[PDB]
């Protein structure tokens, strides 16, 4: 079981340290966990496809880019709900009789 | 001309020369012809490099 | 379907099953592999001696015949014997139902649906016993001829009725110590009609709910091949928040996987991101599953969707992805990942572009503000123009305006 272990502390780790961050160096998040970069990018990827850390990894300059972005624009989507609903009943008014 | 606007949806830089084989024009110097001419008409929004013979879609 | 020269073990494959089925099986095997051709029918041909095939014995016979006789006197045995036996049951059929005692009736139409089966006409066998559930009068009774009715219909090949049944089955005697047989039976059969019903995740849903201690039915499946459709189903249809709950944490499927090792490596590669050694191992093993009945016609629906699962998943914690890296975990060249992701993107499963000068794969991030605006004003202009549309019609359908 000591496999399950050194994984979970890693992993508690890195959510801790990522927190303030939004573009970090992979080579930076390896020398904190005293792991090499593949490794570092394994756990990261099976992180982010758990729905755990909320960000994405570009692989060209080998960076980590979180998600302090994407504002409360729910409002658009609203919007968008209405715009649909709008088009339904058009076609209910023109194509009635004539 | 619908298959190059269809060309813009998957593809970010394009070669000349690999563009000419999917939408079968023949030659990359007829294809950066058709390119121009789709710009010029506000057709597509696309740079051409002739450095590379690549065209770039910007889409914006 | 043909032109496949695998490499398979027929003597345990065969070993696990009972009664007619297996010859099913092995005809199958018969029609798809062209190199094991006369040592399975000459085992085929051993099985079915002991058997009281009629038609098919001959149609098995004569095929091995031209692919490369006949103890023509146990065939006399057979047809002559066989019909005094015959005219025997019939009799006591008679005899019983002339005292009217159920449980003696519903004895003689299970004998003369078995020995129908074991004639090969278990087609007047299935008129048989929709005759037999007028006499059930009790739960078990019931139970027990659902279980049979359903049983000679998977040999008919009709999975409509079959799913039916079972459906009324479960539902008619108030579902539910006991011997769970009967529950493994119906799911497991449920199960195998939703598969060739061409709907995998309801298959896979219904199929889970196996116990290995209570397994133990050697004449529709083994769990061996109960596992493997389970793996196959799963790493198919359900998605990542599923596959962990169902699949991978769940105590039931163990034995299953720990059974047949090589599933269970199937998926737990594909759960940690390992597809190259997950895509080779499915490919050295499409071989052996293309001899599988109940699994050969949809196989390659099933490895396409594995396959675009695998890319999906690959690229979902990615921004910026490098062709070369994708090529080499896939084992493909770059221009067959290009032309995958390219019908993928068109299909709508990944929003990205391809860069071919640089050979890189870039996530796409949609301005939801943009898009917006511009089908608000799309909307906009299509009911200006429908509203203009309808006054034209309204003007010209109060002028009485026809075409005469």
């Amino acid at each position: 079981h000591i496999e399950e272990l050194l994984r979970n502390i890693r992993t508690q780790v890195l959510i801790k340290l990522i927190k303030p961050y939004t573009r970090i160096h992979i080579p930076f998040i390896s020398k904190e966990l005293n792991i090499d970069v593949a490794d570092v990018e394994s756990l990261l990827v099976q992180c982010i496809l758990d729905n755990t850390i909320h960000g994405r990894i570009d692989q060209v300059n080998q960076l980590l880019e979180l998600d302090h972005q994407k504002r409360g624009g729910a409002r658009y989507t609203a919007l968008d709900k209405w715009t649909n609903q709008l088009n339904s009943l058009n076609q209910a008014v023109v194509s009635k009789l004539a | 001309k619908k298959n190059i606007q269809r060309l813009t949806k998957t593809f970010l830089t394009l070669s000349l020369q690999d563009m000419a084989s999917r939408v079968q024009l023949s030659g990359p110097q007829e294809a950066e012809k058709y390119v121009l001419h789709m710009i010029e008409d506000g057709e597509i929004f696309a740079s051409i490099n002739q450095k590379d013979g690549m065209v770039s879609f910007h889409d914006n | 379907y043909v032109v496949e020269n695998p490499s398979l073990d027929l003597e345990q494959y065969a070993a696990s099953y009972s009664g007619l089925m297996r010859i099913e099986r092995l005809q199958f095997i018969a029609d798809h592999c062209p190199t094991l051709r006369v040592e399975a029918l000459k085992m085929a041909l051993s099985f079915v001696q002991r058997t009281f095939n009629v038609d098919m014995y001959e149609e098995i016979h004569r095929k091995l015949s031209e692919a490369t006789a006949l103890d023509t006197a146990w065939v006399e045995a057979t047809r002559k014997k066989a019909l005094l036996k015959l005219e025997k049951l019939d009799t006591d059929l008679k005899n019983y139902k002339g005292n009217s005692i159920k449980e003696s009736i519903r004895r003689g139409h299970d004998d003369l649906g078995d020995h129908y089966l074991d004639c090969g006409d278990l087609s007047n066998a299935l008129k048989c016993y929709s005759r037999a559930r007028d006499y059930c009068t009790s739960a078990k009774h019931v139970i027990n001829m659902c279980l049979n009715v359903i049983k000679v219909s998977v040999y008919l090949q009709n999975w409509s009725h079959v799913l039916s049944y079972v459906s009324k089955a479960e539902s008619t005697p108030e579902i539910a110590s006991q011997t769970q047989a009967i529950l493994t039976k119906l799911k497991c059969a449920a199960g195998l009609a939703e598969l060739a019903a061409r709907k995998y995740k309801q298959a896979a849903k219904c199929l889970l709910l196996a116990s290995f201690d209570h397994c133990d039915f050697p004449e529709l499946l083994s769990p061996s091949n109960v596992a493997i459709y389970g793996g196959l189903c799963a790493l198919a249809t359900f998605d990542r928040q599923e596959l962990q709950r169902n699949v991978i944490s769940s105590s039931s499927f163990k034995l299953f996987l720990e059974l047949e090792p090589q599933v269970r490596d199937i998926i737990f590669k594909f759960y940690e991101s390992k597809y190259a050694s997950c895509l080779k191992m499915l490919d050295e093993m499409k071989d052996n599953l293309l001899l599988d009945m109940y699994l050969a016609p949809h196989v390659r629906t099933l490895y396409t969707q594995i396959r675009n699962r695998a890319l999906i998943q690959y690229f979902s914690p990615y921004v910026s992805a490098d062709m070369h890296r994708m090529a080499a975990a896939f084992n493909t060249t770059v221009a067959a990942l290009e032309d995958e992701l390219t019908q993928l993107i068109l299909e709508g499963l990944i929003s990205a572009r391809v860069d071919s000068h640089s050979k890189i794969l870039y996530a796409r991030d949609v301005d939801q503000r943009s898009t917006t605006f511009e089908k608000s004003l799309l909307m906009g202009k299509e009911f200006q123009r429908r509203a203009k549309a309808m006054m034209l019609r309204a003007a010209v359908l109060r002028n009485q305006i026809h075409v005469k």
